[PDB]
Protein backbone atom coordinates (compact mmCIF):
# COMPACT_ATOMS: atom_id res chain seq x y z
CA UNK A 1 0.00 0.00 0.00
CA UNK A 2 2.50 2.55 -1.28
CA UNK A 3 2.18 6.03 -2.78
CA UNK A 4 4.38 6.67 -5.81
CA UNK A 5 5.67 10.22 -6.29
CA UNK A 6 4.71 10.43 -9.97
CA UNK A 7 1.25 9.04 -9.20
CA UNK A 8 0.46 11.80 -6.70
CA UNK A 9 2.08 14.29 -9.08
CA UNK A 10 -0.15 13.49 -12.07
CA UNK A 11 -3.12 13.13 -9.72
CA UNK A 12 -3.00 16.58 -8.17
CA UNK A 13 -1.89 18.05 -11.50
CA UNK A 14 -5.09 16.87 -13.17
CA UNK A 15 -6.96 18.11 -10.11
CA UNK A 16 -5.46 21.56 -10.67
CA UNK A 17 -5.76 21.89 -14.45
CA UNK A 18 -9.57 21.62 -14.19
CA UNK A 19 -10.00 23.04 -10.69
CA UNK A 20 -13.73 23.85 -10.81
CA UNK A 21 -14.98 20.54 -12.24
CA UNK A 22 -15.12 17.08 -10.72
CA UNK A 23 -12.46 14.71 -12.03
CA UNK A 24 -11.58 11.05 -11.89
CA UNK A 25 -8.43 9.24 -12.85
CA UNK A 26 -6.97 5.77 -12.61
CA UNK A 27 -3.92 4.24 -10.96
CA UNK A 28 -2.16 1.28 -12.59
CA UNK A 29 -0.03 -1.18 -10.62
CA UNK A 30 1.71 -4.21 -12.16
CA UNK A 31 0.30 -3.06 -3.10
CA UNK A 32 2.41 -0.63 -5.13
CA UNK A 33 0.67 1.86 -7.41
CA UNK A 34 2.90 2.63 -10.35
CA UNK A 35 1.31 5.22 -12.68
CA UNK A 36 -1.62 7.65 -12.69
CA UNK A 37 -3.89 8.44 -15.64
CA UNK A 38 -6.10 11.60 -15.69
CA UNK A 39 -8.74 10.28 -17.94
CA UNK A 40 -11.88 12.43 -17.46
CA UNK A 41 -13.44 15.65 -16.19
CA UNK A 42 -16.98 16.99 -16.38
CA UNK A 43 -20.16 15.12 -15.48
CA UNK A 44 -18.83 11.53 -15.15
CA UNK A 45 -22.26 9.90 -14.72
CA UNK A 46 -22.19 8.37 -18.21
CA UNK A 47 -21.09 4.86 -19.14
CA UNK A 48 -19.89 4.49 -22.76
CA UNK A 49 -16.71 6.57 -22.74
CA UNK A 50 -15.82 5.03 -19.38
CA UNK A 51 -16.43 1.53 -20.71
CA UNK A 52 -14.22 2.01 -23.74
CA UNK A 53 -11.48 3.68 -21.69
CA UNK A 54 -11.40 0.69 -19.35
CA UNK A 55 -11.34 -1.71 -22.31
CA UNK A 56 -8.55 0.11 -24.14
CA UNK A 57 -6.41 0.49 -21.04
CA UNK A 58 -6.79 -3.24 -20.44
CA UNK A 59 -5.74 -4.07 -24.00
CA UNK A 60 -2.75 -1.75 -23.62
CA UNK A 61 -1.62 -2.64 -20.11
CA UNK A 62 -1.52 -6.35 -20.88
CA UNK A 63 1.34 -5.56 -23.27
CA UNK A 64 3.45 -4.25 -20.36
CA UNK A 65 2.03 -6.70 -17.77
CA UNK A 66 0.23 -4.05 -15.72
CA UNK A 67 -3.18 -4.25 -14.06
CA UNK A 68 -5.24 -1.32 -12.87
CA UNK A 69 -5.88 -2.07 -9.16
CA UNK A 70 -6.81 1.56 -8.46
CA UNK A 71 -9.29 4.43 -8.81
CA UNK A 72 -9.43 8.01 -7.61
CA UNK A 73 -12.07 10.74 -7.71
CA UNK A 74 -11.93 14.41 -6.74
CA UNK A 75 -15.23 16.26 -6.46
CA UNK A 76 -15.61 19.81 -7.71
CA UNK A 77 -16.63 21.27 -4.35
CA UNK A 78 -13.89 21.48 -1.75
CA UNK A 79 -16.01 20.80 1.35
CA UNK A 80 -17.09 17.30 0.37
CA UNK A 81 -15.49 13.89 0.81
CA UNK A 82 -18.02 11.12 0.24
CA UNK A 83 -17.86 8.08 -2.10
CA UNK A 84 -20.71 8.87 -4.48
CA UNK A 85 -22.42 5.88 -6.08
CA UNK A 86 -20.42 6.01 -9.33
CA UNK A 87 -16.99 5.43 -7.81
CA UNK A 88 -18.44 2.70 -5.61
CA UNK A 89 -19.77 0.93 -8.71
CA UNK A 90 -16.49 1.27 -10.57
CA UNK A 91 -14.45 -0.03 -7.65
CA UNK A 92 -16.76 -2.98 -7.04
CA UNK A 93 -16.35 -3.75 -10.74
CA UNK A 94 -12.56 -3.49 -10.51
CA UNK A 95 -12.49 -5.66 -7.38
CA UNK A 96 -14.48 -8.32 -9.20
CA UNK A 97 -11.30 -8.85 -11.24
CA UNK A 98 -8.66 -8.01 -8.60
CA UNK A 99 -10.42 -8.33 -5.20
CA UNK A 100 -7.76 -6.09 -3.60
CA UNK A 101 -8.19 -2.75 -5.39
CA UNK A 102 -8.44 0.39 -3.26
CA UNK A 103 -10.42 3.58 -3.77
CA UNK A 104 -8.97 7.06 -3.26
CA UNK A 105 -10.58 10.43 -2.74
CA UNK A 106 -8.40 13.50 -2.24
CA UNK A 107 -9.57 15.67 0.66
CA UNK A 108 -8.75 18.82 -1.41
CA UNK A 109 -9.48 21.10 1.58
CA UNK A 110 -5.71 21.46 2.08
CA UNK A 111 -4.45 21.21 -1.51
CA UNK A 112 -0.95 22.41 -0.54
CA UNK A 113 1.84 20.38 1.07
CA UNK A 114 -4.67 15.14 1.44
CA UNK A 115 -5.46 11.51 0.71
CA UNK A 116 -8.53 9.82 2.22
CA UNK A 117 -8.03 6.17 1.18
CA UNK A 118 -10.86 3.70 1.60
CA UNK A 119 -10.75 -0.08 1.28
CA UNK A 120 -13.52 -2.59 0.70
CA UNK A 121 -12.20 -5.70 2.52
CA UNK A 122 -15.80 -7.02 2.51
CA UNK A 123 -16.93 -3.61 3.91
CA UNK A 124 -18.50 -0.77 1.94
CA UNK A 125 -15.18 0.95 1.15
CA UNK A 126 -14.36 1.87 4.73
CA UNK A 127 -11.56 4.20 5.80
CA UNK A 128 -8.04 3.70 7.19
CA UNK A 129 -5.20 5.80 8.65
CA UNK A 130 -2.26 7.70 7.09
CA UNK A 131 0.52 5.39 5.90
CA UNK A 132 8.22 13.89 1.91
CA UNK A 133 10.42 14.25 -1.18
CA UNK A 134 7.45 13.76 -3.51
CA UNK A 135 5.72 16.64 -1.71
CA UNK A 136 8.63 18.91 -2.64
CA UNK A 137 8.55 17.58 -6.21
CA UNK A 138 4.82 18.32 -6.40
CA UNK A 139 5.25 21.88 -5.12
CA UNK A 140 8.13 22.64 -7.48
CA UNK A 141 6.52 21.22 -10.60
CA UNK A 142 3.18 22.86 -9.77
CA UNK A 143 4.84 26.26 -9.48
CA UNK A 144 6.81 25.26 -12.59
CA UNK A 145 3.55 26.01 -14.47
CA UNK A 146 3.62 22.78 -16.49
CA UNK A 147 0.06 21.44 -16.11
CA UNK A 148 -0.91 22.99 -19.47
CA UNK A 149 0.70 20.15 -21.48
CA UNK A 150 -0.82 17.32 -19.42
CA UNK A 151 -3.15 15.36 -21.69
CA UNK A 152 -6.12 13.41 -20.36
CA UNK A 153 -8.31 10.89 -22.16
CA UNK A 154 -11.09 13.42 -22.75
CA UNK A 155 -8.56 15.41 -24.78
CA UNK A 156 -7.51 12.27 -26.66
CA UNK A 157 -11.07 11.89 -27.95
CA UNK A 158 -10.80 15.27 -29.72
CA UNK A 159 -7.20 15.27 -31.00
CA UNK A 160 -6.07 11.66 -31.43
CA UNK A 161 -2.45 12.81 -31.79
CA UNK A 162 -1.90 13.13 -28.02
CA UNK A 163 -0.55 10.42 -25.70
CA UNK A 164 -2.45 9.68 -22.49
CA UNK A 165 0.67 8.07 -21.03
CA UNK A 166 2.46 11.46 -21.35
CA UNK A 167 5.98 10.09 -20.66
CA UNK A 168 7.32 13.66 -20.88
CA UNK A 169 6.20 14.25 -17.29
CA UNK A 170 7.64 10.87 -16.30
CA UNK A 171 11.15 11.60 -17.59
CA UNK A 172 10.84 15.16 -16.25
CA UNK A 173 10.23 14.00 -12.68
CA UNK A 174 12.96 11.40 -13.25
CA UNK A 175 15.48 14.18 -13.88
CA UNK A 176 14.57 15.80 -10.55
CA UNK B 1 -18.98 -11.04 -22.92
CA UNK B 2 -18.61 -7.33 -22.15
CA UNK B 3 -16.42 -7.08 -19.08
CA UNK B 4 -17.09 -3.47 -18.02
CA UNK B 5 -20.88 -3.39 -18.41
CA UNK B 6 -22.14 -0.71 -16.01
CA UNK B 7 -25.71 -0.03 -14.90
CA UNK B 8 -26.30 3.37 -13.29
CA UNK B 9 -29.74 3.95 -11.75
CA UNK B 10 -43.39 18.25 -13.33
CA UNK B 11 -40.96 19.71 -15.91
CA UNK B 12 -43.42 21.61 -18.07
CA UNK B 13 -44.51 19.46 -20.98
CA UNK B 14 -43.57 16.03 -19.62
CA UNK B 15 -45.97 13.13 -19.12
CA UNK B 16 -45.52 9.35 -19.25
CA UNK B 17 -48.82 7.92 -20.54
CA UNK B 18 -47.97 6.38 -23.96
CA UNK B 19 -50.56 8.70 -25.50
CA UNK B 20 -51.35 7.39 -29.06
CA UNK C 1 0.00 43.80 -30.88
CA UNK C 2 -3.77 44.31 -30.77
CA UNK C 3 -4.11 40.50 -30.99
CA UNK C 4 -4.42 40.48 -27.18
CA UNK C 5 -7.69 42.38 -27.56
CA UNK C 6 -9.06 39.86 -30.05
CA UNK C 7 -8.01 36.90 -27.90
CA UNK C 8 -9.82 38.38 -24.92
CA UNK C 9 -12.84 38.88 -27.19
CA UNK C 10 -12.60 35.27 -28.33
CA UNK C 11 -12.61 34.00 -24.76
CA UNK C 12 -15.59 36.26 -24.08
CA UNK C 13 -17.44 34.83 -27.06
CA UNK C 14 -16.89 31.08 -26.75
CA UNK C 15 -16.90 30.80 -22.95
CA UNK C 16 -13.49 29.37 -22.13
CA UNK C 17 -13.03 29.92 -18.41
CA UNK C 18 -9.46 29.19 -17.40
CA UNK C 19 -8.83 32.35 -15.33
CA UNK C 20 -5.04 32.02 -15.50
CA UNK C 21 -4.25 33.63 -18.84
CA UNK C 22 -7.25 35.97 -18.59
CA UNK C 23 -6.08 37.80 -15.48
CA UNK C 24 -2.58 38.19 -16.91
CA UNK C 25 -3.72 39.70 -20.20
CA UNK C 26 -6.28 41.81 -18.34
CA UNK C 27 -3.81 43.39 -15.95
CA UNK C 28 -1.58 44.02 -18.96
CA UNK C 29 -4.40 45.68 -20.91
CA UNK C 30 -5.93 47.41 -17.86
CA UNK C 31 -3.06 49.93 -18.11
CA UNK C 32 -2.60 53.11 -20.21
CA UNK C 33 -3.79 51.26 -23.33
CA UNK C 34 -7.20 51.80 -21.70
CA UNK C 35 -7.31 55.40 -22.91
CA UNK C 36 -6.03 54.15 -26.26
CA UNK C 37 -8.73 51.48 -26.55
CA UNK C 38 -11.72 53.78 -26.17
CA UNK C 39 -15.14 53.12 -24.63
CA UNK C 40 -14.49 49.35 -24.79
CA UNK C 41 -12.62 48.70 -21.54
CA UNK C 42 -15.76 48.23 -19.43
CA UNK C 43 -16.51 44.75 -20.75
CA UNK C 44 -12.85 43.91 -20.13
CA UNK C 45 -13.37 44.87 -16.50
CA UNK C 46 -16.53 42.80 -16.18
CA UNK C 47 -14.54 39.89 -17.61
CA UNK C 48 -11.35 40.25 -15.60
CA UNK C 49 -13.26 40.58 -12.31
CA UNK C 50 -14.82 37.12 -12.57
CA UNK C 51 -11.66 35.32 -13.68
CA UNK C 52 -9.91 37.05 -10.77
CA UNK C 53 -12.54 35.75 -8.34
CA UNK C 54 -11.71 32.38 -9.92
CA UNK C 55 -7.97 32.81 -9.32
CA UNK C 56 -8.37 33.70 -5.63
CA UNK C 57 -6.82 37.17 -5.70
CA UNK C 58 -9.81 39.36 -4.73
CA UNK C 59 -7.57 42.48 -4.78
CA UNK C 60 -8.18 43.46 -8.41
CA UNK C 61 -11.90 42.84 -7.89
CA UNK C 62 -12.55 46.06 -5.98
CA UNK C 63 -10.48 48.18 -8.34
CA UNK C 64 -12.47 46.94 -11.32
CA UNK C 65 -15.76 47.17 -9.44
CA UNK C 66 -15.14 50.73 -8.27
CA UNK C 67 -14.20 51.85 -11.76
CA UNK C 68 -17.51 50.34 -12.88
CA UNK C 69 -19.32 52.05 -10.00
CA UNK C 70 -17.92 55.47 -10.79
CA UNK C 71 -18.83 55.19 -14.46
CA UNK C 72 -22.30 53.56 -14.17
CA UNK C 73 -23.70 54.72 -10.81
CA UNK C 74 -27.30 53.50 -10.91
CA UNK C 75 -26.51 50.28 -12.72
CA UNK C 76 -27.85 46.79 -12.11
CA UNK C 77 -25.04 44.65 -13.54
CA UNK C 78 -22.46 46.03 -11.11
CA UNK C 79 -24.96 45.20 -8.37
CA UNK C 80 -24.85 41.60 -9.57
CA UNK C 81 -21.06 41.81 -9.42
CA UNK C 82 -21.29 42.97 -5.81
CA UNK C 83 -23.56 40.02 -5.08
CA UNK C 84 -20.90 37.79 -6.61
CA UNK C 85 -18.23 39.37 -4.42
CA UNK C 86 -20.43 38.79 -1.37
CA UNK C 87 -21.13 35.14 -2.09
CA UNK C 88 -17.47 34.41 -2.78
CA UNK C 89 -16.70 35.63 0.75
CA UNK C 90 -19.80 33.74 1.92
CA UNK C 91 -22.30 36.47 2.75
CA UNK C 92 -25.39 34.68 1.47
CA UNK C 93 -28.35 36.44 3.11
CA UNK C 94 -26.85 39.83 2.23
CA UNK C 95 -26.64 38.76 -1.40
CA UNK C 96 -30.20 37.47 -1.26
CA UNK C 97 -31.43 40.83 0.02
CA UNK C 98 -29.49 42.45 -2.82
CA UNK C 99 -30.91 40.23 -5.56
CA UNK C 100 -34.43 40.44 -4.15
CA UNK C 101 -34.05 44.22 -4.09
CA UNK C 102 -32.97 44.63 -7.71
CA UNK C 103 -35.70 42.18 -8.65
CA UNK C 104 -38.07 44.22 -6.48
CA UNK C 105 -37.23 47.38 -8.44
CA UNK C 106 -37.15 45.39 -11.71
CA UNK C 107 -39.29 42.22 -11.75
CA UNK C 108 -38.41 41.25 -15.33
CA UNK C 109 -34.72 40.82 -14.54
CA UNK C 110 -33.31 37.31 -14.80
CA UNK C 111 -29.71 37.44 -13.54
CA UNK C 112 -30.85 37.89 -9.94
CA UNK C 113 -32.78 34.62 -10.04
CA UNK C 114 -29.87 32.85 -11.72
CA UNK C 115 -27.58 33.97 -8.90
CA UNK C 116 -30.04 33.07 -6.16
CA UNK C 117 -29.94 29.60 -7.68
CA UNK C 118 -26.14 29.49 -7.75
CA UNK C 119 -26.24 30.38 -4.06
CA UNK C 120 -28.83 27.70 -3.28
CA UNK C 121 -26.61 25.20 -5.08
CA UNK C 122 -23.36 26.30 -3.44
CA UNK C 123 -24.85 25.52 -0.03
CA UNK C 124 -25.09 21.88 -1.13
CA UNK C 125 -28.83 21.73 -1.65
CA UNK C 126 -30.02 20.59 -5.07
CA UNK C 127 -33.63 19.44 -4.80
CA UNK C 128 -34.96 22.94 -4.07
CA UNK C 129 -32.71 24.51 -6.71
CA UNK C 130 -34.35 22.29 -9.31
CA UNK C 131 -37.90 23.32 -8.46
CA UNK C 132 -36.81 26.96 -8.29
CA UNK C 133 -35.27 26.65 -11.74
CA UNK C 134 -38.43 25.03 -13.07
CA UNK C 135 -40.61 27.74 -11.54
CA UNK C 136 -38.35 30.13 -13.42
CA UNK C 137 -38.60 28.13 -16.66
CA UNK C 138 -42.36 28.13 -16.11
CA UNK C 139 -42.13 31.80 -17.19
CA UNK C 140 -38.86 32.42 -19.06
CA UNK C 141 -38.88 29.70 -21.69
CA UNK C 142 -36.27 30.03 -24.42
CA UNK C 143 -33.42 30.13 -21.91
CA UNK C 144 -31.27 27.37 -23.42
CA UNK C 145 -28.46 27.73 -20.89
CA UNK C 146 -31.02 26.93 -18.21
CA UNK C 147 -32.20 23.80 -20.00
CA UNK C 148 -28.64 22.53 -20.23
CA UNK C 149 -27.94 23.25 -16.57
CA UNK C 150 -31.15 21.47 -15.63
CA UNK C 151 -30.14 18.45 -17.69
CA UNK C 152 -26.77 18.34 -15.95
CA UNK C 153 -28.40 18.57 -12.54
CA UNK C 154 -30.90 15.80 -13.26
CA UNK C 155 -28.00 13.67 -14.43
CA UNK C 156 -26.02 14.14 -11.24
CA UNK C 157 -29.15 13.20 -9.26
CA UNK C 158 -29.31 9.95 -11.28
CA UNK C 159 -32.64 10.72 -12.98
CA UNK C 160 -31.65 10.11 -16.60
CA UNK C 161 -35.21 10.21 -18.00
CA UNK C 162 -36.15 13.90 -17.79
CA UNK C 163 -32.72 15.15 -18.77
CA UNK C 164 -33.61 13.55 -22.10
CA UNK C 165 -36.79 15.62 -22.21
CA UNK C 166 -34.70 18.76 -21.71
CA UNK C 167 -32.27 17.68 -24.42
CA UNK C 168 -35.29 17.16 -26.67
CA UNK C 169 -36.46 20.70 -25.94
CA UNK C 170 -32.90 21.86 -26.62
CA UNK C 171 -31.93 20.05 -29.84
CA UNK C 172 -35.34 20.52 -31.43
CA UNK C 173 -34.28 24.11 -31.76
CA UNK C 174 -30.70 24.63 -32.96
CA UNK C 175 -30.63 21.13 -34.58
CA UNK C 176 -27.35 21.72 -36.41
CA UNK C 177 -24.79 20.89 -33.69
CA UNK C 178 -23.60 17.36 -33.02
CA UNK C 179 -22.91 17.76 -29.31
CA UNK C 180 -26.55 17.74 -28.25
CA UNK C 181 -27.52 14.63 -30.21
CA UNK C 182 -24.37 12.91 -28.97
CA UNK C 183 -25.15 13.68 -25.34
CA UNK C 184 -28.73 12.51 -25.88
CA UNK C 185 -27.42 9.19 -27.17
CA UNK C 186 -25.12 8.87 -24.17
CA UNK C 187 -28.09 9.54 -21.87
CA UNK C 188 -30.14 6.82 -23.51
CA UNK C 189 -27.39 4.19 -23.72
CA UNK C 190 -26.83 4.81 -20.02
CA UNK C 191 -30.56 4.50 -19.36
CA UNK C 192 -30.54 0.90 -20.59
CA UNK C 193 -33.32 -0.84 -22.49
CA UNK C 194 -33.26 -2.10 -26.07
CA UNK C 195 -35.94 0.40 -27.12
CA UNK C 196 -33.40 3.07 -26.11
CA UNK C 197 -30.24 1.58 -27.61
CA UNK C 198 -32.05 1.54 -30.95
CA UNK C 199 -32.19 5.33 -30.55
CA UNK C 200 -28.66 5.56 -29.19
CA UNK C 201 -27.14 4.15 -32.36
CA UNK C 202 -29.43 6.34 -34.47
CA UNK C 203 -28.40 9.56 -32.77
CA UNK C 204 -24.74 8.61 -32.43
CA UNK C 205 -25.06 8.36 -36.22
CA UNK C 206 -26.91 11.60 -36.95
CA UNK C 207 -24.41 13.37 -34.69
CA UNK C 208 -21.71 11.98 -37.00
CA UNK C 209 -23.25 12.77 -40.38
CA UNK C 210 -23.17 16.42 -39.32
CA UNK C 211 -19.54 16.69 -38.21
CA UNK C 212 -18.20 13.49 -39.83
CA UNK C 213 -14.99 13.79 -37.79
CA UNK C 214 -16.22 13.29 -34.22
CA UNK C 215 -14.76 10.34 -32.34
CA UNK C 216 -17.00 9.82 -29.32
CA UNK C 217 -19.99 9.28 -31.61
CA UNK C 218 -18.00 6.60 -33.39
CA UNK C 219 -17.08 4.54 -30.34
CA UNK C 220 -20.65 5.11 -29.17
CA UNK C 221 -22.09 3.53 -32.30
CA UNK C 222 -19.59 0.68 -32.12
CA UNK C 223 -20.43 -0.13 -28.50
CA UNK C 224 -24.18 0.22 -28.95
CA UNK C 225 -24.13 -2.15 -31.91
CA UNK C 226 -21.73 -4.65 -30.31
CA UNK C 227 -24.04 -4.80 -27.29
CA UNK C 228 -27.07 -5.27 -29.53
CA UNK C 229 -25.34 -8.33 -31.03
CA UNK C 230 -25.51 -10.21 -27.71
CA UNK C 231 -28.92 -9.28 -26.27
CA UNK C 232 -31.01 -12.38 -27.14
CA UNK C 233 -34.31 -10.58 -27.72
CA UNK C 234 -34.21 -9.41 -31.37
CA UNK C 235 -34.82 -11.17 -34.67
CA UNK C 236 -31.75 -12.35 -36.59
CA UNK C 237 -31.97 -9.45 -39.07
CA UNK C 238 -31.28 -7.01 -36.23
CA UNK C 239 -28.10 -8.81 -35.21
CA UNK C 240 -26.86 -9.31 -38.76
CA UNK C 241 -27.27 -5.61 -39.58
CA UNK C 242 -25.65 -4.51 -36.32
CA UNK C 243 -22.69 -6.78 -37.07
CA UNK C 244 -22.04 -4.95 -40.33
CA UNK C 245 -22.60 -1.58 -38.66
CA UNK C 246 -19.94 -2.42 -36.09
CA UNK C 247 -17.52 -3.91 -38.61
CA UNK C 248 -17.70 -0.89 -40.90
CA UNK C 249 -17.22 1.42 -37.92
CA UNK C 250 -14.19 -0.67 -37.01
CA UNK C 251 -12.77 -0.19 -40.50
CA UNK C 252 -13.27 3.57 -40.24
CA UNK C 253 -11.57 3.66 -36.84
CA UNK C 254 -8.69 1.73 -38.39
CA UNK C 255 -8.45 4.44 -41.05
CA UNK C 256 -8.43 7.14 -38.39
CA UNK C 257 -5.73 5.60 -36.21
CA UNK C 258 -3.71 4.90 -39.37
CA UNK C 259 -3.82 8.62 -40.11
CA UNK C 260 -2.85 9.17 -36.47
CA UNK C 261 0.18 6.88 -36.58
CA UNK C 262 2.29 9.14 -38.80
CA UNK C 263 1.77 1.26 -30.82
CA UNK C 264 -1.78 2.59 -30.55
CA UNK C 265 -2.78 0.55 -33.62
CA UNK C 266 -1.96 -2.61 -31.66
CA UNK C 267 -4.31 -1.85 -28.76
CA UNK C 268 -7.14 -0.55 -30.94
CA UNK C 269 -6.92 -3.60 -33.22
CA UNK C 270 -7.08 -5.79 -30.11
CA UNK C 271 -10.22 -3.96 -28.96
CA UNK C 272 -11.65 -4.39 -32.46
CA UNK C 273 -11.02 -8.13 -32.75
CA UNK C 274 -11.76 -9.28 -29.19
CA UNK C 275 -15.52 -9.32 -29.85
Amino acid sequence: VKLTTQAYCKMVLHGAKYPHCAVNGLLVAETLFVDCIPLFHGTLALAPMLEVALTLIDSWCKDHSYVIAGYYQANERVKDASPNQVAEKVASRIAEGFSDTALIMVDNTKFTMTIHVYEHHENRWRCRDPHPEAQRISASLLDSRSYETLVDFDNHLDDIRNDWTNPEINKAVLHL
Amino acid sequence: RFKWAIELSYPVGYLDKQVP
Amino acid sequence: WEEMRDKMRKWREENSRNSEQIVEVGEELINEYASKLGDDIWIIYEQVMIAALDYGRDDLALFCLQELRRQFPGSHRVKRLTGMRFEAMERYDDAIQLYDRILQEDPTNTAARKRKIAIRKAQGKNVEAIRELNEYLEQFVGDQEAWHELAELYINEHDYAKAAFCLEELMMTNPHNHLYCQQYAEVKYTQGGLENLELSRKYFAQALKLNNRNMRALFGLYMSASHIASNPKASAKTKKDNMKYASWAASQINRAYQFAGRYSLKAVEDMLETL
